[PDB]
């Protein structure tokens, strides 16, 4: 079982350049064409290139050609994929994929899929959330939650009471908004007799910002 | 080469048989039996199942074939099973050692009863308000199957500017959950009387609304 | 009349894989080729650098006959300037290549109802054919560290694989018996001319 | 009408790279394989490889593999032959050929050759050859370039002296040898004195040969 | 990594057939293969005269014939005449060979314009000035031989010498046959080494030989 692994993923401002690495375990790496495929999120399969297991032809989808580069240290065991002139566009998951024969194939398919690494092309700057409370409403239960507004970059985690409380909880995934900024959601289901007798407290930790956000959630009037 | 046209969206029921379209042009599919199929479960990697139009890589399971007509492929997936739950890619050669994806198709398994939203709207915060922002915040839950379509309404005109909708998630109890936001200035949220967020699921439509004086 | 021996090739009892395909010199004889339309039923018929029209006018250093089975939808790379996987693996014809392609559905012959496996075409190559090159080579190809030791398997590629015809198969996946007439034209004597 | 043009004669020192040139016109370079041969002075052909233009698969014969380079671009129709550090012994004539046909495998199509010379000013070293009508001569050995005049006795010396063309040696000196036949009653009498004359060195050198 | 093996020199009068043999050939009835003649002039390409074994392109005169019997390939040329002065390449191609391509060791045909003169053998030992400085060359001169056309071979007690040999070209002198020089370049202690050194030439089938002695 050959493994490929992508690394190399990051934020990174539009016009810059990335180099994305995918390293093979074993030695089967130098007998097969090697392709990347990407994957915006929410979004399909996009196929960028191929090339060859001896790297005698390289071959580009027309949406990378003259930006990407595709090549390949067979010394290493190791595919790269350089990225120039980078777009928002650009924002994806990026797979390395191995040809399903070795040697010169093409005609057949990409048969073992790295776990992908993710990069996220934007101008944003980041910056952490802020937290306002959704209030349970004034069938012996209630829904409340926390609205986790105005990130950069992904991810946020969310628990309740400190991880005390996690049953009823769904936190939502996130949606990309014109600002360029993320936003979620976190909303648990309680007993409406628990209201004003159990506090709820959701956690909001987003790394990249550093910061943490405790928001008392708190019954209306 | 033009991504490759493919359904949103196919459902079946366990034993049942599935079919998955893909057209592309006279230059790809159209021209080459270079035709190949992925799967994709959630947060995973692709994973090949078809190539050559019907044949099967090693290890896939029989239950899936293809036929191609022209201009456009399809997967037949017969005896149809809960783990083949999935996004289903098709791929064509384009000429040159080009290959080009379809926009995918997402494939439901109908594995449990048909379960109603349930609908939360809520107002703005007055913490966010007195941050001179508002959001109404539509939390859509434990419905099934895992689709709806979400209308907002400003007393009872469309609103379509400053939503923002996330794709149906499968909670732990393997219902779905969704959610919608209105983004709103402090001056729209008030020149209304209410706010609905109106969820449409399996053709009924479920709705929530809500007051600035209420 | 010393004509050219070209029932042997176009009615010939078994083709050959398009891998192992034939190839039959035909020199120093008098090439009519209005009897192909006996020997092969209703068949396709393209020609590069010469007109089919003329081609009992014409002489020729040497012409080579070279035969094999695919499948229907691959004929269209049997000419130049083609790739795919039977131009690039199995028969390469050159960009200038002078001549004709002559093919016929076969499926009365090569089709069998639980499949024609004995058909092949070879999977991957380390390097695409050359013009009228053969490689006949079942060598199972090693991506491990582990010898092969003729059995194919994790790491160790068979590289041929079967057509497996079979009747109920649409046009595209039937057989096609397949004679590309190679023209070859030298500064030379010709021996090989139309009756005249 | 298929040509093969090589590039021009090439002078070089030893340590030096080199990249000649072989372009084909008239038909479909890419569909057919280049052959370079090699023809040191005075030897017979070797093959050294051949080159596919279309892809760049080359095959090198066993004499040949690792000792050059053979490369095609087929963007101008030119395959080319290089060295890294070219040594004396790579001095020779180097042809590119091509097949007659896809069907006719032996060499019709050949280049005009490319003429690869591999090679300082030095004056001769003159030692006399003593004989056993007897043999005695002097031998001129290590100069460059041609030519270099020998005479015998002032010149006074001309029935029975054969002067020798130089050998063209390997490490591009020239050395040459003349003798003259004399009646061997003249061993103890006549004193016989070499006269070697190089002038692109200003080099005359007087050699006695004694028995 | 065979060789084909020709004869260096073949000779024949006007009008005569000489024919030129290429041993070694060897063929993959499962691949392509040929065997061909190339004829060579002084300073020009190689010209292809017998292709696919037994074949002339048009405008080779039919004097130019070839076959092939087991392992060896024969060019045969009738009607000798002075234009086919030249050296002669069998050459075997064999499409799943390493090489595929050989040329053979080449052949040179003279033809007879006088008749066959033996070559007059002088080998000079290395003199006592030059060994003062270290060095040692033996000078083999060959004159007055017809055809130019020799073969030379370095002994030192009988035993073949090959390394630091260079031998000339044949030239023609004033009286019309040929003559050629060849150099044993060797380490003084070489020299002293060995018992004896011969020089042997061969011309037209018959080998002359001279010896020399330190003291
Ligand atoms: C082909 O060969 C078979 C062998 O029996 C013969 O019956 C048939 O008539 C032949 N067809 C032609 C067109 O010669
Ligand atoms: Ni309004």
């Amino acid at each position: 079982e050959v493994q490929l692994v992508e690394s190399g993923g990051s934020v990174v401002q539009p016009g810059r350049a990335l180099r994305l690495s995918c390293a093979a375990s074993g030695i089967t790496f130098s007998s097969f064409g090697m392709y990347w495929v990407r994957q915006a999120p929410g979004k399909g399969l996009e196929w960028l290139g191929v090339i060859a297991y001896d790297g005698s032809n390289t071959y580009y989808a027309d949406s990378v050609k003259g930006r990407f580069t595709i090549s390949r240290d067979n010394s290493k065991n190791t595919l790269y994929l350089q990225m120039n002139s980078l777009r928002i566009e650009d924002t994806a998951v990026y797979y390395c994929a191995k040809d399903y024969y070795p040697l010169l194939s093409y005609y057949y398919g990409l048969d073992v899929w790295g776990q992908g690494t993710t990069v996220t092309v934007s101008s944003a700057s980041t910056k952490g959330p802020s937290v306002f409370p959704l209030a349970p409403s004034s069938g012996g239960t209630a829904a409340l939650g926390c609205l986790v507004k105005d990130y950069f970059p992904e991810p946020v985690t969310v628990s309740w009471n400190s991880g005390a409380l996690t049953s009823g909880v769904h936190t939502f995934p996130a949606v990309l908004q014109s600002s360029g900024l993320y936003s979620l959601s976190s909303v648990v289901t309680v007993p409406s007799s628990s209201l004003g007798t159990q506090t709820y407290i959701c956690n909001v930790n987003h790394k990249p910002s550093n910061t943490k956000v405790d928001k008392k959630v708190e019954p209306k009037s | 080469q033009s991504v490759l046209t493919q359904p949103r969206s196919v459902s079946g029921s366990p034993g049942q048989s599935v079919t998955i379209s893909c057209t592309g042009t006279s230059s790809d599919v159209g021209a080459y039996n270079y035709v190949s199929w992925y799967q994709q479960h959630p947060g995973k990697a692709p994973k090949f199942m078809i190539y050559d139009v019907d044949q099967r890589p090693s290890g896939v399971p029989d239950r899936f074939s293809g036929s191609k007509s022209g201009n456009t492929a399809s997967l037949i997936i017969s005896g149809l099973q809960a783990e083949d739950e999935a996004d289903y890619y098709c791929s064509s050669y384009a000429g040159s050692y080009i290959w080009v994806f379809g926009g995918g198709t997402q494939l439901t398994v109908l594995g449990q009863p048909k379960a109603a939203p349930s609908v939360t709207l809520f107002p703005p915060s007055s913490e966010e308000l007195q941050a001179n922002k508002a959001t109404l915040v539509c939390l859509i839950s434990d419905f099934y199957p895992g689709a709806v379509t979400v209308a907002w309404k400003a007393d009872s005109s469309p609103v379509k500017a400053g939503v923002e909708t996330t794709t149906p998630s499968k909670q732990s109890n393997n219902k779905y959950a969704a959610s919608s936001y209105l983004s709103l200035t402090p001056e729209q949220w008030k020149s209304h009387r209410s706010y609905s967020c109106q969820v449409t699921h399996e053709g009924s439509t479920v709705e929530k609304t809500v007051a600035p004086t209420e | 009349t010393n004509l050219c021996p070209f029932d042997e090739v176009f009615n010939a009892t078994t083709f050959a894989s398009v891998y192992a395909w034939n190839r039959k010199r035909i020199s120093n004889c008098v090439a009519d080729y209005s009897v192909l339309y006996n020997f092969a039923p209703f068949f396709a018929f393209k020609c590069y650098g010469v007109s089919p029209t003329k081609l009992n006018d014409l002489c020729f250093t040497n012409v080579y006959a070279d035969s094999f089975v695919i499948r229907g939808n691959e004929v269209s790379q049997i000419a130049p300037g083609q790739t795919g996987n039977i131009a690039d693996y199995n028969y390469k014809l050159p960009d200038d290549f002078t001549g004709c392609v002559i093919a016929w559905n076969s499926n009365k012959l090569d089709s069998t109802v639980g499949g024609n496996y004995n058909y092949r075409y070879r999977l991957f190559r380390k390097s695409k054919l050359k013009p009228f090159e053969r490689d006949i080579s079942t060598e199972i190809y090693q991506a491990g560290n582990k010898p092969c030791n003729g059995v194919a398997g994790v790491n160790c590629y068979f590289p041929l694989q079967s057509y497996g015809f079979r009747p109920t198969y649409g046009v595209g996946h039937q057989p096609y018996r397949v004679v590309v007439l190679s023209f070859e034209l030298l500064h030379a004597p010709a021996t090989v001319c139309g009756p005249k | 009408q298929v040509r093969l043009v090589q590039s021009g004669a090439e002078v070089k020192k030893s340590g030096e790279s080199l990249k000649i040139s072989c372009k084909g016109s008239g038909y479909s370079f890419t569909s057919y394989w280049i052959g370079w041969v090699r023809q040191m002075p005075g030897k017979g052909l070797e093959w050294m490889g051949i080159i596919y233009p279309g892809d760049s698969d080359t095959r090198y014969s066993p004499s040949f593999q690792g000792q050059v380079t053979i490369s095609a671009d087929k963007s101008i129709s030119t395959v080319y032959l290089q060295w890294s550090s070219l040594k004396a012994s790579d001095t020779a004539m180097y042809y590119c050929a091509r097949q007659w046909s896809h069907y006719t495998y032996d060499y019709y199509y050949w280049g005009q050759g490319t003429l690869v010379t591999i090679s300082s000013t030095k004056g001769p070293s003159v030692f006399p050859l003593a004989p056993s009508t007897a043999a005695l001569g002097c031998l001129v050995k290590d100069y460059f370039p041609e030519p270099v005049t020998v005479s015998w006795n002032s010149g006074a010396l001309t029935s029975g002296v054969h002067t020798f063309p130089a050998v063209l040696q390997s490490s591009g000196l020239y050395s040459l040898s003349s003798v003259v036949t004399v009646p061997s009653s003249s061993l103890g009498t006549q004193t016989y004195i070499c006269n070697v004359n190089h002038k692109p060195s200003n080099t005359k050198v007087d050699k006695k040969v004694e028995p």
